[PDB]
């Protein structure tokens, strides 16, 4: 089987730029009669990959001239001239040439924006949920960058981290940002042993650390 | 309108079978070679099948007499029977039509089914509001500890789609949690309602949550 390494895995680049991705195969893949069928596909988050450009060079219909692929051999690169917040997703390199055909493990591009604070929400239990015996305490950190960023908690001022779960979503092709949940899970009968709840956010934006939090006295 | 639809993906335990289905229309399926990609949870992408317009198929060794591909180019339907399933089977399967030209690539994806291989069985989730404690003000909805993926997550019946976007799910203790965020003018609410919508295929559930502000 022809296997296709891609790098890099990741890649960041700023809106203008140009952005470069290789392909390397482990064999060279020209056919038969002289030609290297060579594809590089593009996969939005949420949608289903879409061909960009085919036979290494040759653009497919409604593909701008800012992309273009080159290379020969086990070298191929796909770049993009001018990178505007809509080339987000993940980019990845096929080869119709041999069987099977098989496709690159993909590479990651990420718009660099603006850093931007996050704006924190915290969120007590529903009263729904208490009356199961379980009890979560959400807080979001949203349209934020970079994607980095940390979060504490605190009940009565009194930090804890066991039971915390966080979780990011991808880039939004908008707003170039990233959004990221917490969420505290505790028991009914712990949960209502305590008062102040605070969720505290530290981002590298500023060395004062976003924090919101509620009483369940209001 | 070129389409395709893909459909039957599903909850399906070790060796048990499954057929996936996918609707072609806006193009004579007839005469266009098929294929058969599915997606991993890592995100790789991997060739299962392909059909020629002859009739001609070709599979991947790895799924070499376990799965079965056919067409019905009277009702422009493609299909894939899979039989004896593997955990390494999970994937998302995306039908996509072949264009020949004289050579051939893939022009046309449709949205994927998706088909989880699992012991587990399945479990429906629990849907709970996220309400506050000026200008904006940000509502969420926290689903938790179902399986399998995925569920959908809409705003007002996906009427409300902006300001919104939905973390994605991470597996703990065999179940998966998830939380949406919605934003909208503060001077909307509780004014205009906000409710999510959180349908779960595998448990064939479908609850609406209003997201009602908490007074007491």
């Amino acid at each position: 089987d022809v296997l296709m390494t891609q790098t890099p895995l990741s890649l960041p680049v700023s809106l203008g730029d140009q952005a470069s991705i290789s392909c390397r195969s482990s064999q060279t893949i020209v056919h038969s009669n002289g030609d290297t069928y060579l594809d590089w596909f593009l996969q939005k988050p949420g949608q289903s990959p879409k061909l960009l450009i085919y036979k290494v060079s040759n653009r497919f219909s409604g593909v701008p001239d800012r992309f273009s692929g080159s290379g020969s051999g086990t070298d191929f690169t796909l770049k993009i001239s001018r990178v505007e917040a809509e080339d987000l997703g993940v980019y990845y390199c096929f080869q119709g040439s041999h069987v099977p055909p098989t496709f690159g493990g993909g590479t990651k591009l990420e718009i660099k924006r603006a850093d931007a604070a996050p704006t924190v929400s915290i969120f007590p239990p529903s009263s729904e949920q208490l009356t199961s015996g379980g009890a979560s305490v959400v807080c979001f950190l949203n349209n934020f960058y970079p994607k980095d960023i940390n979060v504490k908690w605190k009940i009565d001022g009194s930090e804890r981290q066991n039971g915390v779960l966080n979780s990011w979503t991808d880039q939004d092709s908008k707003d170039s940002t990233y959004s990221m949940s917490s969420t505290l899970t505790l028991t009914k009968d712990e949960y209502e042993r305590h008062n102040s709840y605070t969720c505290e956010a530290t981002h590298k934006t500023s060395t004062s650390p976003i924090v919101k939090s509620f009483n369940r006295n209001e | 309108e070129v389409k395709l639809v893909e459909s039957g993906g599903g909850l399906v335990k070790p060796g048990g079978s499954l057929k996936l289905s996918c609707a072609a229309s806006g193009f004579t399926f007839s005469n266009y070679a098929m294929s058969w990609v599915r997606q991993t949870p890592e995100k790789r992408l991997e060739w299962v099948v392909s059909i020629s317009s002859g009739g001609s198929i070709y599979y991947l060794d790895s799924v070499k007499g376990r799965f079965t591909v056919s067409r019905d180019n009277a009702r422009n339907i493609l299909y894939l029977q899979m039989t004896s399933l593997r955990s390494e089977d999970t994937a998302m399967y995306f039908c996509a039509r072949v264009s020949h030209y004289d050579d051939w690539y893939f022009d046309v994806w449709g949205a994927g089914t998706s088909v989880t291989v699992s012991s587990a069985k399945t479990t429906p989730p629990s849907v709970y509001p996220l309400a506050p404690g000026n200008s904006m003000v940000t509502l969420g909805c926290l689903v938790k500890g179902y399986f399998p993926e995925p569920v959908t997550v809409t705003w007002n019946s996906g009427s409300l789609s902006s300001g919104v976007h939905t973390f994605p799910a991470v597996l703990q203790s065999d179940l998966y949690t998830l939380s949406s965020s919605v934003t909208v003018p503060s001077s909307t609410w509780p004014s205009e309602t906000v409710t999510c919508n959180v349908a779960h295929p595998a448990s064939s559930t479908k609850v609406d949550k209003k997201i009602v502000p908490r007074d007491c």
